[PDB]
């Protein structure tokens, strides 16, 4: 329900509804959100789950759907 | 697996440190408490590199160099290396260590800049040969953090760029920091001792200035480094009313995008005394002294200044700013009570 939770907040940042949004499409070496959107996932987790330090701030952890949801179920 | 921290060669470093049963986050840099403002400014003319006033913030004391190498019994060294020595060279200081090894942000795959060398050269640490031939690269910011592959062809073209920005062909900090065992077997001992003398600076609340042909360059340490901090900050409220015009000529755009890096620049300080807090904490519980602060969490008070300054820097709202300064008191706060209840049980 967390890989749920993670790809509805994700929705409305990508740039259009054409956008396919799997747990592993690519979110950040891609170009595909900018650091507006960073912001917004940062915030959004504070507020629902869990305050991120900055040594979980990773490409590794906010690429994809998947390791979003993932750094979220391990660190809450 | 590969450790991190929010300035890359301070990342790199804990992972040299760790080769030689160094926890450099906990035992160096936990245990150097510390906070301090720094502005550049005008100061006697001439002062042909000052090109705009400057202000940023500190935790880092003495600095890793200083702390790594007395503790250990070791040395930090920076050299020039010719390319005919680098191989030879890593694999010299391997034996005692590592090497922080500069290198072009361009000359990085993994960061993505093949159009640019960087504000700053980046920083590596070689890990030696694979079984397949290939040189390892252990990457410590954050965000890139991992080991990464490189021919040998390609990591000496790297480390000797034509042409050359920033002055990195066979820069290398050599970190040759294996303590004795007896010297290892005592480190905590030591980590509190340095925890005591960083306190007692912190308190002493120092300052200072010198002229540079960069321009006066001004530190004030303590209880003080943050409101100090806060008040000098507030002359770039103008910097959310000048971003959102769209009359910008080049010059205001400029001015728009060197205010922006100084806040970004501010943040990455703000994440590293996140980082040196909790290294603090983790050396105080396995000290023993955790109940001296009683659940007082200077860590986390400056993550919350740290995620002020990343929406500041991020967005240039008019609200930002003075949320950064909310979360920068706070942080003030809990750090002199915390420093004032710790140094009273060492
Ligand atoms: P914002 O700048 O905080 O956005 C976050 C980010 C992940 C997009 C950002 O940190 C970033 O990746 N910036 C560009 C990376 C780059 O290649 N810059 C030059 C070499 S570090
Ligand atoms: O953390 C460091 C080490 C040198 C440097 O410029 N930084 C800032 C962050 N950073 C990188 O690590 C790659 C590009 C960049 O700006």
């Amino acid at each position: 329900s967390l890989l749920v939770d993670v790809l509805e907040l994700l929705r409305p940042l990508l740039p259009s509804a054409d956008t396919e949004l799997t747990p592993d499409t690519e979110l950040f070496s891609s170009q595909l959100l900018d650091s507006l959107a960073l912001e917004e996932i940062q915030a959004a987790i504070e507020s629902r789950w869990v305050p991120l330090p900055p040594e979980e701030l990773t490409l590794a952890n906010f690429n994809t759907p998947a390791a979003i949801a993932e750094t979220i179920a391990r660190t809450s | 697996q590969t450790l991190h921290a929010p300035h890359c060669e301070v990342g790199c470093a804990a992972n040299v440190a760790r080769r030689v049963g160094v926890d450099l986050a906990r035992q160096v840099i936990g245990a150097h408490w510390a906070s301090r403002m720094l502005v550049r400014e005008v100061g006697t003319f001439p002062q042909p590199l000052l090109d705009r006033t400057q202000v940023t913030f500190s935790a880092q004391g003495e600095g890793w160099p200083a702390l790594l190498a007395r503790m250990t019994g070791g040395e930090v060294t920076s050299r020039h290396v010719p390319r005919e020595e680098l191989l030879s060279t890593l694999h010299a200081d391997r034996a005692e260590g590592g090497t922080l090894l500069f290198m072009e942000d361009r000359a990085c795959p993994w960061l993505d800049s093949a159009h640019s060398p960087g504000m700053l050269p980046h920083v590596v640490v070689p890990d030696g040969v694979a079984p397949d031939g290939s040189w390892q690269l252990i990457e410590g910011h954050s965000w890139w953090r991992g080991r990464y592959a490189m021919s040998e062809q390609d990591l000496l073209a790297a480390s000797y760029p034509d042409p050359d920005p920033h002055h990195v062909a066979g820069r290398v900090l050599s970190l040759r920091i294996r303590p004795s065992a007896e010297r290892a077997a005592q480190l905590d001992t030591l980590a509190r001792q340095e925890l005591a003398a960083g306190l007692r600076t912190y308190l002493a609340a120092e300052c200072g200035e010198t002229e540079t042909p960069a321009g006066r360059i001004v530190w004030a340490n303590g209880p003080q480094s943050v409101p100090l901090l806060v008040e000098r900050l507030r002359g770039w409220d103008y910097l959310c009313p000048l971003a959102a015009r769209n009359d910008l000529s080049t010059e205001h755009a400029r001015d728009v995008a060197l205010g922006r890096y100084l806040f970004l620049a501010l943040t990455d300080e703000l994440a590293f005394a996140a980082y040196a807090r909790a290294g603090t904490l983790r050396l105080v519980e396995g000290l023993g002294l955790a109940g001296a602060v009683g659940g007082l969490r200077p860590d986390e008070a400056w993550r919350l200044a740290w995620r002020s300054g990343q929406k500041l820097y991020r967005r240039l709202d008019r609200q930002n700013l003075s949320a950064l300064f909310s979360a920068l008191e706070k942080a003030a706060e809990v750090d002199v009570e915390y420093a004032r209840r710790l140094l009273k049980e060492l």
